[PDB]
């Protein structure tokens, strides 16, 4: 079996496994490291980014004045933001067929494979994933959209000037392969190519592979992926979490005893204590509101903001802030709420419990039904008219480069008293908030992670032990803010070979054994027979049909083992009616004469040899007497 | 081997309990009441599966399909007072619905019957709580070599097929279905995966049911000519689905017709229900999970609840009360209300248990039980079971090897049983109730093969010599654990054996007067000349090989009219070898 | 030079994976050569590839094609490859890297005769692989290199061969072979036939389009496109929507077909029961599944009945019942397909039903698209004239905006048919016998619809001045002034 890892993201990944006669390759990472580094789109163009100086170039032939722009000694390119792409020129994605999501997180990049490359085959993904992707991507392709700023820089993204520049920009990883968003046309054609599953639903290919989807727990609907055929197993895990969450909780019983096991999705912030961080985020959040201002908290439409309201639910209870209202601010967030609140079989027991006895599994239709949470397609309307202050707005987009957000914090940057509250660890807080720089709002940073950290990592390794281990480079080298800890790395038995972007790695299996059937009317004609104590054994004569890689026997050349005793020979010789056999002894081996056809045969350790003359019956008398004297193979 | 034994529908409706029994593990699909008999016998005899013994002991798994009280009015008798602890499967909007019809059936019981050993609402609690949900097309493992697979039926919401398959051996369930989409309900959709046992039903097999669209075209256009002449409008309907699907019916015309007039929908249920239906969309097919993208079709905008008052209160009205048989009959009492109009209408859309008031309205006399009747009447037909058409859609795409007919009446399963064995040969069976039925399998046992010697056969076998017999051998390694094919080279490494050769050397007397050293030169171009595409080649020492045999011209004996030819062979080759002594005994050219 | 610093460095570094595989991605995505230097590049390329790291050899040849898509090389990368393909039997990456290869070179510029494209078709007929090594994209070479319009035996072959995925190449193939005809035969009906009943997905989806292509070919069985029809419409009923929106689309692309064999399919009704009252294929494909079956078969049925001057009436109810399908989109093309067929067309009951669906709520599409319905429909009697006429005047007076359509409709149904309304003159325009009727509104929305559905009756026949009263004349001449594109020229004796 073959890997070829064609992500260097350790969260985001593409993974290309050849595996017999099929190509099954997971996930799609749709890398915004690139989001980060170009500049925001602001809704409404504010003063100060439209006359944000520009860089120059020390030697000054290159026009960097106008392709990139400078703020607070620090240096961005400006034009509409790119994405980086996983490298799909190491295999040719036509000739992979299958193609399997974990998340909607890992599905954010596709259009970009199945449109304009050229694969044809079939896509697998679970209803909450391909829902929730659905919105995501409509967001994201809303907010490139909804102002189209269509400069675009090229000089900047000539190698030699990416040398010149200085770091981040230095820093800036396969610049060449960046490309510009897609659109609703190639967001539809890819959502009909999608296929459904359920949890546990073998899925066969070609009768070659099946494939089954089980919850890793991390999102609604978040899966990692088990590829069987009838001796091999590999367990890919992408983003579990083994915490009291709220989808259905992680099931390792099918995904013990697997030869090769590649694990992804780990934590971004191991040292982060969750539960604590968001007590955190609650108690700065009312001391804001006690403060009388505003406090801004970017987050995706999933997962991490239904279990912020329902802390912030619980906690607006316990420091009586009904006073204060909540917005949630996104064009996705009517068809959010709708979908986490039907995606109920998908949940925890509390919550099916919850619906089992009519109530909504999640609090948030009841914060609606109070009216403290109220969501707003977009800012311009009546959100205008019903806006507040003091108040607290959940905004679409967290990296921050692009939305509601950045217009937010536009509005408020001045004022000192309201806070902006950071709550998804995708990415470096520093680059995101350095555009803004000099900032008087209060900034802390508190991330939430759900993905399980490096002691429950290597619990769960323990608890399965795997053949093989895959994981990145990343997670087999120390992280550069703390390399003196010793538990941020994986530990396993054996060490996983690690990899790096756009990388091939052969697994260390051989296949030997496969799947076949027998037919019962064969099975009944053929007759075990036993040379050894536990083993019984039969010659087989059998004629093969293969339809759809899965094969079967049906009845329409075998040769000796085994020597022959002179004893045994000459005395069912004599009982059989053969007379005048004399028996001669050498070193090793006794020579037979037989006076009838005049024939002498030697034995010796495996070593017989019949001479005789021209004779025919005889002959064939003595081929099926020293055939049945011997074990046939 | 297959043991089916239903315990109810046997040549009848009703109380349906079928009892599988596949390679000796006990799966019981299905256990409901029936009304009908007030006696116990409405329940499934017991005395057969256990006796009086263990039911968990005795019984492996149940399987429950739908929500309907024939199908799951029976689970907290079956498993509480006569006692089971063992797995129950059934969907998770099964689960949701059926403890609070259990709990009104429980309550109308004790209002009308008052049967002294009667379940109770605790243990309905404690059976729900013991029962275990399963998301659809999702393989469950009851234990290592029992499995169970759901499949989408549409008879109602969470309606479910269930296919039972434990090794090769499968047999597929379909309880209650149907083939026709509802308006809210999709069409039942299976894999071609080819059972070895098709359980199912066939309550209309008698009746080609016509097009679905042109039967509601023809209810709309006679509700709206009732509305336009003012009157009122009773729908007798029973509170679970149907109900529902003729209030997405009205929600649709009614908006797409922009009407005023209020219509109303029966209490009790309508809450619990409605809720239920919006808190399941993902299984009330893509047209509603698709239009739930904007709005929820289940949330009314025109419905409203009923009202007493609303009943006297005038105008044009149109209201859906329950229930659809009229036992007990509020929807009766507004009849008795509304009876005196000539102007008022009502439409029946089921079948009326025939002997009853139902039946006495469905019949033409105007005197019912006394009070006369004047307002018109309909009998139509919104009934969501499966036709005949249908039920042969469904055998021809699942291609089972014999069939199993259940839940109706038994001259139409009769009709039904010389359909099918005309149309498609496919065997049939027709239980009894209390009737044990024995099918034999053919169980096909696995066992492992070389992937090497996989490869070089299926190369050979892939070459232009196919339609000859090949003559697959090897071994078959047994341990009683993994059973194994092997090459034979493959197996003598693995057991240690030697590899045995066996030698012939035949002793060809030539009788001619060409010179020796010239006979064995005779010999390699005969045999060359003879053998056509054979490895015939003239070793520098004297020697013929001819593939793998050699011969040799040996010493000259005694006589000087006889020429010794060693011809030597193994067994491998020893047919070449005994043709090759039988070209040289009838001797070489001179 | 730049191509030999490229080797250069490559042969410099000789870092296994990752030199290179960085220096044919910086190969790949810095630029094309745009030159003749690309034939110097592969040769250094073909230098190279006698090395290890089969992915990396794929990944060149890979690189080489894309080389080769710029039209710069032709014969003498044609020569190597084909060296390359005949010494590189080495696993299935290079095998399928050497097949995309083989496809660049052929489709890339030639396509010509004498060792362009017949030597490479030879060479992948003789280096057929064993397991799904190359089958598929040699089948689909031998489609890109169809020989001559003079291959069939193999690719019966390779049909009834082991893998679905190889089958669907070899159908693929048979697409490229009809698109540049070839004049498959009936032995490939049959086959096609056997390759209808596969027992597995989209196999089907693309055999069946085979069926049509050859059913369309031509019909000489024993009754060919009648039995390819019917194994159309028992395909029809399968379950996998695609494969059924497939066949809905290419059973409306045929077009010829028994007459009596397609009643047999529209055969099952409260459609006769109800025409009573005024005196399995398709009715199975459009209440089987959603909308997108049903556009499927509303195209397949509007095609096949402009075909087919009968047939029109048993599918006049069958969209007249199927109005009201609960997607707009569906509603629209019902409209759409109505009108296409309305010729040689009667709708003696159905007027009723098909203007209660003009009556509607909003729905500004399915509302206008009844009015070109009824602009453009036929009709036969006089009380049909009378109630269209009521119901038209109830949609204007209730949704007072679409008066516009609602003129132009009537006109056009006037000029469609004058003769029919002569009777109701006197009873749609109150002219007592013998009293001074009161002048009506001029500008009455109302009025002037009945005025202008009464001049486009009046162009073709004369006997009815007589029967105007003198506010008519003098609405005909203010109409004539007004609206000049909705009443016509006429010889009334005041407006010579
Ligand atoms: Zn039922
Ligand atoms: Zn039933």
């Amino acid at each position: 079996m073959k890997l070829y890892c064609l992500s260097g993201h350790p969260t985001l990944p593409c993974n290309v496994l050849k595996f017999k006669s099929t190509t099954i390759m997971l996930d799609c990472g749709l890398d915004m490291t690139s989001t980060l580094n170009f500049l925001p789109l602001p809704l409404v163009q504010s003063p100060r980014l439209s006359n944000l100086p520009g860089w120059s170039l020390k030697d000054g032939n290159a026009f960097l004045d106008k392709e990139l722009k400078e703020c607070s000694g620090h240096v961005f390119v400006d034009s509409v933001p790119e994405f980086c792409l996983p490298e799909t020129e190491l295999i040719d994605l036509s000739t992979v067929d299958v193609i399997l999501i974990s998340n909607y997180h890992c599905m954010m990049a596709l259009p970009y494979i199945t449109e304009h490359t050229g694969f044809t085959g079939t896509v697998y993904a679970t209803e909450p994933t391909v829902q929730i992707g659905r919105l995501l991507m409509e967001e994201l392709v809303n907010f490139i959209e909804r102002v189209p700023k269509a400069q675009s820089a090229s000089l900047w993204k000539n190698k030699d000037i990416q040398r010149l520049l200085p770091s981040p920009l230095k820093d800036a990883v396969e610049v060449s392969t960046w490309r510009r968003c897609y659109t609703m046309q190639e967001v539809n054609s890819a959502l009909s190519k999608i296929q459904l599953v359920g949890y546990s639903q073998k899925i066969e290919l070609f009768g070659a592979v099946q494939v089954t989807p089980l919850s890793s727990g991390y999102a609604l609907g978040s899966s990692n992926w088990i590829i069987q055929s009838h001796y091999e197993k590999v367990s890919y895990v992408s983003g579990s979490s083994l915490l009291t969450t709220h989808p259905q909780p992680m099931d390792q019983a099918s995904l013990k005893n697997s030869d090769v096991l590649v694990l992804t999705g780990l934590t971004q912030i191991p040292t982060a204590n969750p539960d604590g961080m968001v007590g955190e985020f609650c108690s700065n959040l009312a001391l804001t509101v006690r403060n009388g201002g505003n406090v801004l908290v970017p987050c995706y439409p999933s997962g991490v903001i239904y279990d912020l309201l329902e802390c912030l639910y619980q906690y607006i209870d316990s420091a009586g802030l009904s006073s204060v209202p909540l917005y949630f601010i996104s064009p996705v967030a009517n068809s959010s709420l709708e979908f986490s609140q039907i995606f109920a079989e998908w949940l925890c027991h509390n919550k099916q419990s919850k619906v089992y006895l009519p109530e909504p599994p999640f609090p948030h239709a009841e914060l609606i039904q109070t009216n403290k949470l109220k969501h707003y397609p977009s800012i311009h309307g009546d959100f205008s008219n019903d806006f507040r202050q003091p108040c607290v707005v959940f905004t679409g987009h967290p990296s921050l480069r692009f939305g509601d957000v950045v217009h937010f914090m536009e509005l408020w940057g001045k004022s000192s008293l309201n806070t902006v509250i950071f709550t998804e660890p995708d990415f470096s807080y520093l680059e995101a908030l350095a555009p803004y720089q000099p900032l008087a709002m209060k900034c802390i940073y508190c991330p939430i992670d759900t993905r399980l950290n490096f002691i429950q990592v290597s619990k769960l390794l323990k608890e399965v032990q795997p053949l093989h281990v895959v994981c990145p480079e990343q997670y087999t080298q120390p992280p550069p803010a703390q390399s003196h800890r010793m538990d941020l790395m994986i530990d396993c038995q054996p060490p996983a070979m690690s990899y790096r972007r756009a990388e091939v790695l052969a697994l260390p299996f051989k296949r030997r054994y496969e799947k076949i059937e027998i037919m019962p009317e064969l099975a009944d004609s053929l007759v075990p027979m036993e040379i050894k104590p536990g083993i019984s054994l039969a010659t087989v004569s059998a004629v093969l049909h293969t339809k759809d890689n899965k094969h079967l026997l049906q009845p329409p050349k075998p040769l000796l083992s085994g020597s022959i005793p002179v004893e045994q020979f000459v005395q069912t010789l004599e009982k059989h009616g053969f007379s005048d056999i004399k028996v001669e002894d050498t070193a090793k081996g006794h020579i037979v004469l037989l006076q009838e056809a005049e024939t002498l045969i030697q034995i010796e350790e495996d070593s017989t040899h019949i001479i005789c003359d021209n004779d025919e019956m005889l002959r064939v008398r003595l081929r099926d007497l020293v055939l049945k004297f011997l074990q046939k193979f | 081997e297959i043991r089916v034994t239903p315990l109810g529908a046997g040549q009848d409706v009703g109380r349906s309990c079928i009892l599988v029994s596949i390679a000796g593990k006990n799966v019981m699909l299905d256990c409901g009441m029936h009304m009908g008999f007030n006696d116990d016998r409405r329940f499934p005899d017991f005395s057969y599966i256990t006796q009086n013994g263990r039911l968990t002991d005795f019984l492996d798994c149940v399987i429950i399909s739908h929500f309907h009280l024939d199908h799951c009015g029976a689970l907290p008798y079956f498993s509480e007072m006569v006692g089971y602890d063992g797995p129950i499967y059934m969907t998770h909007p099964t689960q949701a619905i059926c403890p609070i019809l259990l709990e009104d059936y429980r309550k109308i019981a004790v209002d009308k019957k008052g049967e002294a050993n009667f379940f109770t609402s605790q243990m309905i609690k404690d059976c729900m709580k013991k029962v275990v949900a399963v998301h659809l097309h999702q393989t469950v493992q009851v234990d290592d070599e029992l499995e169970i697979k759901a499949y989408y039926a549409g008879h109602v919401l969470g309606a479910a097929m269930f296919q039972i398959k434990v090794g090769s051996e499968s047999v597929v369930y379909t309880g209650d279905y149907n083939m026709t989409p509802d308006r809210h309900l999709g069409a039942a959709w299976i894999d071609k995966c080819r059972p070895n046992l098709l359980i199912t039903e066939s309550t209309y097999a008698t009746t080609i049911r016509d097009s679905k669209r042109c039967r509601e075209r023809d209810f709309l256009k006679k509700v709206h000519e009732t509305v336009e002449r003012g009157g009122k409008v009773l729908i007798p309907v029973f509170a679970l689905g149907r109900a529902q699907e003729l209030c997405i019916l009205l929600e649709t015309f009614w908006e797409r017709m922009n009407l005023k007039v209020p219509i109303y929908f029966s209490t009790g249920l309508t809450e619990k229900a409605n809720h239920y239906y919006k808190l399941f969309i993902p299984w009330t097919n893509q047209k509603i999970r698709k239009t739930f993208v904007q709005r929820n079709m289940f949330e009314f905008k025109h419905i409203k609840a009923f009202d007493r008052a609303f009943a006297d209160n005038p105008g044009p009205m149109v209201v859906f009360a329950t229930p659809g048989m009229l036992h007990a009959g509020q929807s009766l009492q507004i009849f008795r209300k509304w009876a005196g109009n000539e102007k008022n209408m009502v439409i029946m859309p089921g079948y009326c248990v025939q002997g009853t008031v139902g039946h006495k309205i469905l019949s033409g006399q105007r005197k019912l039980e006394v009070l006369e009747v004047k307002m018109q009447v309909e009998y139509m037909s919104f009934s969501a079971h499966a036709d005949a058409k249908g039920i042969m859609q469904l055998v021809g795409q699942a291609e089972p090897e014999s069939v199993l007919l259940v839940h109706g009446e038994a001259k139409k399963m009769e009709f039904l049983k010389q359909k099918i064995e005309q149309e498609l040969r496919v065997n049939c069976y027709m239980p009894a109730n209390g009737e044990t039925v024995t099918l034999p399998t053919s169980p096909s046992i696995p066992v492992g093969i070389s992937l090497g010697l996989l490869k070089r056969e299926m190369a050979q076998g892939l070459l232009p010599e196919a339609k000859k017999p090949r003559l697959l051998h090897g071994t078959l390694i047994m341990k009683d654990s993994n059973f194994r094919l092997v090459s034979s080279e493959q197996a003598l490494k693995e057991l240690g054996l030697a590899e045995h050769q066996l030698r012939f050397t035949c002793r060809v007397h030539l009788h001619d007067t060409r010179k020796e050293q010239e006979t064995a030169l005779r010999v390699y171009s005969h045999l060359k000349s003879v053998l056509k595409d054979h490895c015939v080649q003239h070793l520098p020492d004297g020697s013929v090989t001819v593939e793998s045999v050699l011969l040799q011209a040996a010493a000259p004996s005694e006589d000087p009219g006889t020429k010794v030819l060693l011809v030597s062979w193994t067994y491998q080759d020893e047919e070449l070898g005994s043709f090759l002594t039988s070209l040289l005994k009838k001797g070489l050219p001179q | 030079p730049s191509k030999s610093a490229a080797l250069h460095i490559d042969l410099c570094k000789a870092t296994s994976p990752a030199d290179a595989l960085q220096y044919l991605l910086q190969f790949a995505r810095k630029p094309v050569e745009a030159e003749s230097v690309e034939g110097v590049v592969r040769i250094l390329l073909e230098h190279y590839y006698k090395e290890n790291d089969p992915s990396v050899r794929l990944k060149i040849a890979s690189l080489l094609g894309l080389l080769s898509k710029t039209a710069g090389f032709s014969p003498d990368c044609i020569m190597d490859d084909a060296i390359n393909i005949l010494q590189n039997e080495k696993s299935h990456q290079v095998l399928a890297q050497l097949l995309d290869t083989l496809l660049a070179i052929g489709t890339k510029l030639p396509e010509n005769q004498a060792i362009q494209m017949r030597l490479v078709d030879v060479a992948c007929k003789h280096l057929t692989d064993t397991s799904h090594g190359v089958r598929n994209k040699c089948l689909q070479l031998l489609g890109n290199l169809g020989s001559l319009e003079k291959v069939q035996k193999i690719i019966g072959d390779y049909f009834s061969d082991q893998d679905p995925r190889v089958r669907t190449a070899a159908i693929k193939a048979m697409l490229q072979l009809h698109e540049r005809g070839l004049k498959l035969h009936q032995t490939i009906y049959n086959q096609a036939c056997k390759l209808l009943s596969d027992d597995y997905e989209q196999v089907r989806s693309a055999a069946v389009q085979l069926i049509w292509v050859v059913s369309q070919l031509y019909p000489e069985s024993i009754r060919l496109v009648d039995d390819a029809f019917g194994k159309i419409c028992h395909m029809v009923s399968d379950g996998s929507w695609v494969v059924r929106v497939q066949a809905a689309k290419l059973l409306g692309s045929m077009e010829q077909v028994s007459s009596h064999f397609l009643e047999q399919t529209l055969d099952k009704t409260a459609h006769e029961r109800a025409k009573e009252l005024y005196s399995g294929a398709f009715v199975h494909g459009l209440e089987d599944e959603m909308y997108e079956v049903r556009i499927a078969a509303v195209e397949a049925l509007c095609m096949l009945a402009q075909s087919s001057p009968s047939f029109a009436e048993k599918c006049l109810d069958f969209l007249v019942d199927m109005f009201n399908d609960e997607i707009e989109e569906v509603r629209l093309q019902s409209i759409h397909t109505m009108r296409k067929i309305s010729n040689n067309i009667t709708l003696r009951e159905d007027q009723l039903d098909t203007v209660l669906a003009v009556l509607e709520d909003s729905s500004r599409d399915i509302r206008e698209a009844l009015h070109e319905l009824l602009c453009c429909t036929n009709v036969s009697t006089k009380e049909g004239i009378h109630l269209a006429l009521v119901e038209l005047l109830k949609n204007l007076t209730k949704y007072p905006t679409d008066r516009d359509s609602i003129w132009k409709c009537l006109k056009f149904l006037g000029s469609r048919h004058p003769t029919l309304v002569l009777p109701l003159v006197p009873e749609l325009l109150s002219t007592h016998p013998f009293f001074d009727t009161a002048e009506p509104d001029m500008d009455d929305p109302a009025y002037i619809a009945v005025l202008v559905l009464i001049f486009n009756a009046a162009k073709t026949c004369p006997t009815m001045p007589a029967l105007f009263s003198d506010h008519t004349f003098r609405h005909y001449a203010y109409l004539r002034d007004s609206l000049s594109h909705l009443v016509p020229a006429l010889r009334l004796p005041g407006r010579k």
